[PDB]
């Protein structure tokens, strides 16, 4: 049991420290939700973009089933044809870019919500743990607020507060931890206060990635803005390209015809 | 905004209050003006003792205006246009107080249709009492 | 200088009416404001001036700190654009509770844009909340919006389809946005507060709209914003006036 | 402050209340009538559905602890503040909770006490239990 006002302080400060893991978590973990909301407004802008690019989309896949059919009958080499394909080269530039980062931002929220489920499990994990290796430690704590041990041990107990005056770190639980490891009663459940410890940093490094994944999304978002905006604007001229080509095809289908 | 799953859990639970409604108006009004002795400024001319007939009577407006509403959830606001003018305008009743008598309200329902108050339809509840509220009182100024 | 806040919105400010009716306003530089004409027409007849409303008007920013009103400037055309300035007598004294948000140079107000929405409006139990609160809110579509308080984006089908009773005015110089995550809205008073948005790559805040219909509550679907970039160039030439 | 007979009507009342239930009911329905409170209590794991809220044994847990802090507030209505001086530093400094929530937690709970007891939670067992769910509120902010 704790008999010395020493060890009560010791495990006080613990009991605090494990305590605090889900209250510091907690705190934590709602940071992420800024860019939960963030990854879903990419995805509602990526389905209005495709929307709005679909027409630029749909001349562009005209072009290529009128060059299939030109490629067919052997005049894919005209000159014509040949023209407005140089001349649309940059749309479907523009189309590829697009198709690119639509897919790279998708990815980025994909890993946003992976990264944010696995640091609400490590917190939950982290509380589960926390909560009840600071049960333990309250055991002694209330129990050596009477009986044997000193009056110094007793004050010291009757003192303690649940709660840590700060939220808690890697660094301050480590220490918390390690202080107690000089404590008969306490020595007991060092595995149990281990795995709190490593539940706390794989939280904590989670949060972490959730930040960096979705600064990177954000940043294939612009360019998906620019592109997209790039293809609406070649929308008519893709629209006067599609019939163009289509007129070419439709007089080498009619030669062929005459020439039979 | 009520969804249809909140339309049909507000049409079954007022249909279970049925012909109880103007009590259980009259209750909400006699749990407001106990539990929120300010509601009773709006009501200087009323007998608001326990069981006045003054309080029965308007109960009764309230719970019909309420079934009104009911019977009408896709177009509450035409259906309350007099009544959030009266409110609003005229009266100008402060809105906490419609969250205290919406509350009110709930707590009558809870008591009374105990097998019909589950989680989900307490919050199908809350949401139109607080469109309700919100339609009452979108005109104060 | 503008938009680096340390405490989150210290570019927020708490009007109060004559009547006691808490509302918003935006410091937008050290001495000038921002606010809708519907704020500051609460207890006043449709016919009083900017000269009549001003002297009746109480202001704080950061921990209640209050500022004294110099002039109101109501928008030439406030029945199209809900929009006011407020001048100070003098330059507030910028600290990490007190700092004007930045006026943008882009259009942020896209789908796909998110914005923090501070305010001193009713809570949800109506009260007027005794802390600041925000929400974080996402651009909604122009034309869900529109079809959601007007029926139609024609004008000979519209009708007053409201869900609250009342409309918003909706045109080609305001945006909405939605509901929170947690189905979070505005309600009674937040009008005035700032729709915020971060440029990440500044790393910047800008006040993209001034929230003009704050009777949404949860109840409708959308909050209606002023688009800040259509009222810039008014917004420069009264203060340079003034 | 509680007449010496409405501190009477209460615990009397309290007496009564399944204590391993009705505090997982109260943080059940906060959690389905006020969804923004989940914020707090994802680390609960599934709150997707009112079933999977209502049937949560983290939410069932949680509850009995909240109910028993009730419990202790019902023993010092004298002394509210010194009593819940602990708790307020926790959820004001450490977790930033917006005082209205304690409110509404609070009347989430008089509803679950008008579901249980039906009749027997008359109105003025309800004004005297709303001025313990306020001091409990006023103590926690
Ligand atoms: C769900 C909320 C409410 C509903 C449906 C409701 C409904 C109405 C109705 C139907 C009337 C009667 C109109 C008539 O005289 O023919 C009315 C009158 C009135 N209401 Fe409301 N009301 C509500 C909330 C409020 C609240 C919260 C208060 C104040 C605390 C308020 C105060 C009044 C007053 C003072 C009158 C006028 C009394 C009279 O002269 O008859 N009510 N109520
Ligand atoms: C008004 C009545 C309330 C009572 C009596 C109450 C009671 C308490 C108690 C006794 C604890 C401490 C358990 C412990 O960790 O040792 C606590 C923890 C907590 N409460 Fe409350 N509470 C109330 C309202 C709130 C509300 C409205 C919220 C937020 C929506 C809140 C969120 C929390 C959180 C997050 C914890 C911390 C759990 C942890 O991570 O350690 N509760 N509750
Ligand atoms: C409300 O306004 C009036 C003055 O018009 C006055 O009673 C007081 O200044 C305000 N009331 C409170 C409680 O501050
Ligand atoms: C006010 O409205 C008219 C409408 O035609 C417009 O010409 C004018 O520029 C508007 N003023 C401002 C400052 O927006």
């Amino acid at each position: 049991g704790l008999k010395t006002k020493d060890e009560v302080e010791k495990a006080c400060h613990l009991a605090q420290q494990l305590k605090e893991v889900s209250i510091t978590l907690g705190v934590i973990y709602r940071t992420t939700e800024r860019h939960s909301v963030q990854v879903e407004a990419h995805k509602t802008a990526i389905d209005k973009h495709a929307d709005a690019v679909s027409r630029a989309v749909e001349a562009l896949t005209r072009v290529d089933v009128a060059l299939q059919r030109l490629k067919e009958l052997g005049k894919a080499n005209d000159t014509k044809a040949v023209k407005i394909i140089e001349n649309i080269t940059s749309a479907r530039e523009n189309l590829a870019l697009f198709n690119n980062e639509t897919q790279a931002v998708l990815t980025a929220r994909d890993h946003v919500h992976k990264h944010r489920a696995a640091a609400l499990q490590g917190w939950s994990d982290a509380k589960e743990k926390g909560d009840a290796a600071a049960e333990d430690v309250w055991v002694l704590l209330n129990a050596a607020k009477k009986g044997n041990g000193s009056a110094d041990a007793k004050a010291a107990a009757e003192k303690c507060s649940r709660y840590s005056s700060s939220s808690t770190s890697e660094t301050e639980l480590q220490k918390a931890i390690d202080a107690a490891a000089n404590v008969g009663g306490l020595s007991a459940h060092k595995s149990k206060y281990g795995d709190v410890l490593n539940k706390f940093k794989l939280s904590n490094a989670s949060v972490g990635a959730v930040r960096d994944t979705s600064g990177r999304g954000g940043k294939h978002m612009e360019k998906v803005n620019n592109v997209a905006k790039l293809l609406k604007d070649a929308e008519v001229s893709l629209a006067a390209a599609a019939a163009e080509i289509e007129e070419v095809k439709n007089a080498h289908e009619t030669k062929v015809q005459e020439e039979m | 905004v009520l969804s249809p799953a909140d339309k049909t859990n507000v049409k079954a639970a007022w249909g279970k209050v049925g012909a109880h409604a103007g009590e259980y108006g009259a209750e909400a009004l006699e749990r407001m003006f106990l539990s929120f002795p300010t509601t009773k400024t709006y009501f200087p001319h009323f007998d608001l003792s326990h069981g006045s007939a003054q309080v029965k009577g308007h109960g009764k407006k309230v719970a019909d205006a309420l079934t009104n509403a009911v019977a009408h959830v896709d177009d509450m606001p035409n259906a309350l246009s007099a009544l959030s003018d009266l409110h609003a305008h005229k009266l100008r009743v402060d809105p906490v107080n419609f969250k205290l008598l919406s509350h009110c309200l709930l707590v009558t329902l809870a008591a009374h249709l105990p097998a019909e108050f589950t989680p989900a339809v307490h919050a199908s509840l809350d949401k139109f009492l607080a469109s309700v509220s919100t339609v009452l009182t979108s005109k104060y100024r | 200088v503008c938009g680096k806040p340390k405490g989150s919105f210290p570019w927020q400010a708490k009007m109060v009416s004559h009547h006691n009716l808490t509302t918003g306003a935006t410091l937008i530089n050290e001495q000038w404001l921002l606010t809708t004409a519907k704020n500051l027409f609460l207890n006043h007849s449709e016919n009083a001036t900017a000269k009549d409303i001003a002297p009746t008007l109480t202001l704080y920013v950061g921990k209640k700190q209050l500022v004294e009103i110099e002039k109101v400037v109501l928008h030439p055309n406030y029945s199209q654009v809900d929009i006011g300035l407020i001048k100070l007598k003098q330059k507030v004294s910028v600290n990490e509770r007190v700092m004007p948000i930045c006026l943008p140079s882009k259009d942020y107000a896209e789908v796909g844009r998110v914005g923090y929405v501070s305010g001193w409006g009713r809570n949800a139990n109506f009260k007027f909340t005794d802390h600041l609160k925000y929400v974080m809110l996402p651009v909604a579509d122009q034309d869900q919006c529109i079809r959601h308080y007007e029926g139609s984006t024609v004008p000979e089908k519209k009708t007053p389809k409201s869900p609250v009773g009342v409309q918003p005015i909706l045109n080609e110089h305001t945006f909405c946005a939605g509901m929170s995550k947690y189905q979070e809205d505005t309600c009674y008073g937040d009008a005035g507060s700032a729709f915020a948005v971060h440029d990440l790559e500044e790393d910047t805040w800008y006040a993209t709209g001034i929230l003009s219909f704050d009777k949404s509550c949860a109840v409708a679907e959308y909050g209606v914003y002023v688009k800040v970039t259509s009222i810039q160039d008014w917004v420069q030439k009264t203060i340079a006036e003034n | 402050h509680l007449t010496p007979e409405e501190k009477s009507a209460v615990t009397a009342l309290w007496g009564k209340v399944n204590v391993d239930e009705v505090g997982g009911e109260a943080l059940g329905r906060l959690l389905v009538v006020y969804p923004w409170t989940q914020r707090f209590f994802e680390s609960f794991g599934d709150l997707s559905t009112p079933d999977a809220v209502m049937g949560n044994p983290k939410v069932k847990a949680h509850g009995k602890k909240v109910l028993g802090a009730f419990s202790d507030g019902l023993a010092h209505l004298d002394n509210l503040k010194g009593t819940f001086a602990t708790l307020s530093e926790l959820h004001c400094d450490k977790l930033h909770v917006d005082p209205e929530n304690f409110r509404l937690l609070g009347n989430v709970l008089v509803c679950v006490l008008a579901h249980h007891f039906g009749k027997e939670f008359t109105p003025p067992v309800q004004a005297a239990y709303q001025k313990v769910v306020a001091g409990v509120a006023n103590a926690l902010a």
